[PDB]
């Protein structure tokens, strides 16, 4: 029934610039009291959510004065005025003017830093994993920006799309980069029928793929 | 500081019951409205339940009504959430929060994980990830640990018992076929490996396992 819609899903912003986040409810958040119980929470990577703003615009104790809240009726905005690295995470609006209390779906604040290309490392299956009858081929792509990246695997030249799972860390507050793992999971038997394994990373930082490769028979 | 510590989350079969608890300290617990809020595996936040300071009034999200009961022990400063007829939608991290009336969820615990599934608890297999022969870069070597085939979440990964912190990335687990897998990477100077040991320590509290995998050069 009552929806809390946030835009955008993701918001890149430079340190020092102002970020603005919107929360639009489907009905008026004016409670029967005449007050409006719209709150804003931030979730830092690996942390619990924490309160920023209550009653539209009031800051919780200890919240930096750079965070501010505004709006009325159905439209609310959280502004962060001179963004710092530690401000990254997911920001959620929340309403308790009308049962049932409801959160927004969240907006990621992303720190916009200089483009950085990934450092790519490839890893054959370990001897012990093979000893157990499985085979995962692992590629790490570390310390890159922006987040968007496509990883192609090739096995003896045949592009391979099935068996490949990609996982990303949250953005690192220390350097504003992302890292990702791309894992190709095969049966030992399939793995042992092929010799050349390659993970290829296409990122806007280069025209050419960053390719890391091994031959099953080398080392 | 005000503190809130959840207990009791873990793996429960569909249709089952579990009761979470939350120990409160450093504030007058019995003065305050208290709440449970959950975060789904996809990171959506859902309010679950609220209980008034005295316990007289209780409130629930529609999807949990009749199945969950929020309660509190004001003598011993504990908030509870009894859960029954558990379903897969109920899989989430459960936070207890202090609710300062209309001034917000001011304090939150770290959360306790609940997993509703028919699958069996399975400890991880931990596999080393060491570089090829010669292609070990040779000034900065990246190593890793593949943590494969465990259930339920979570696992804790450290390197050299936490001593090795810098240059570490531990990737979120992905669930497939009722088993989770994750990897962790660490980059270290050549002077430090393999001539000094690098070990990934992997803890899986659900199976009470704790495994320390040393990364050693490939036999080549
Ligand atoms: O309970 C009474 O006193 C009689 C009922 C009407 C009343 O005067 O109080 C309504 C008020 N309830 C209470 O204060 C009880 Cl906790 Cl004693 C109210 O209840 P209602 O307006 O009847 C329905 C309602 C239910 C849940 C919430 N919000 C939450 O539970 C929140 F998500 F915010 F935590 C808000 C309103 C309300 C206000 C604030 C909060 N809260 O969590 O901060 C909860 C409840």
């Amino acid at each position: 029934d009552l929806l809390m819609a946030q835009t955008p899903l993701s918001l890149p912003v430079s340190l020092g610039d102002q970020a603005s986040i919107s929360c639009r409810s489907s009905q008026s958040l004016v409670h029967s009291s005449g007050n409006t119980y719209l709150e804003w929470y931030l979730q830092k990577p690996g942390q619990s959510p924490k309160l920023l703003i209550y009653k539209i615009s009031n800051r919780f104790s200890g919240v930096p004065d750079r965070f501010s809240g505004s709006g009325s009726g159905t439209d609310f905005t959280l502004k962060i005025s001179r963004v710092e690295a530690e401000d990254l995470g997911v920001y959620y609006c929340f309403q308790t003017s009308h049962v049932p209390p409801t959160f927004g779906g969240g907006t990621k604040l992303e720190i916009k830093r200089a483009d950085a290309a990934p450092t790519v490392s490839i890893f054959p299956p370990s001897s012990e994993q093979l000893t157990s009858g499985g085979a995962s081929v692992v590629c790490f792509l570390n310390n890159f920006y922006p987040k968007d990246i496509n990883v192609k695997w090739k096995i003896d030249g045949s592009e391979r799309q099935n068996g490949v799972l990609n996982s990303w860390t949250d953005q690192d507050s220390k350097d504003s980069t992302y890292s990702m793992s791309s894992t190709l999971t095969l049966t030992k038997d399939e793995y042992e029928r092929h010799n050349s394994y390659t993970c290829e990373a296409t990122h806007k930082t280069s025209t050419s793929p960053i390719v890391k490769s091994f031959n099953r028979n080398e080392c | 500081e005000v503190m809130l510590v959840e207990s009791g989350g873990g793996l429960v079969k569909p249709g089952g019951s579990l009761k979470l608890s939350c120990a409160a300290s450093e504030f007058t617990f019995s003065t305050y409205i208290m709440s449970w809020v959950r975060q789904t595996p996809e990171k959506r936040l859902e309010w679950v339940a609220t209980i008034s300071s005295s316990g007289t009034y209780t409130y629930y999200r529609d999807s949990v009504k009749g199945r969950f009961t929020v309660s509190r022990d004001n003598a011993n400063n504990i908030l509870y959430l009894q859960m029954s007829s558990l379903r897969s939608e109920d899989t989430a991290l459960y936070y207890c929060a202090r609710r300062d009336y209309y001034d917000g969820f001011t304090y939150w615990g770290q959360g306790t994980l609940v997993t509703v599934s028919a699958a069996k608890t399975t400890p991880p297999s931990v596999y080393p990830l060491a570089p090829g022969s010669a292609a070990q870069t040779n000034s900065m070597v990246t190593l890793g640990c593949l943590v494969k085939g465990y259930f339920p979440e979570p696992v804790t990964v450290t390197w050299n018992s936490g001593s090795l912190s810098s240059g570490v990335h531990t990737f979120p687990a992905v669930l497939q076929s009722d088993l989770y897998t994750l990897s962790s990477s660490v980059t270290v100077p050549s002077s430090t490996w393999p001539s000094e040991t690098v070990t990934c320590n992997v803890a899986h509290p659900a199976s009470s396992t704790k495994v320390d995998k040393k990364i050693v050069p490939r036999d080549c």
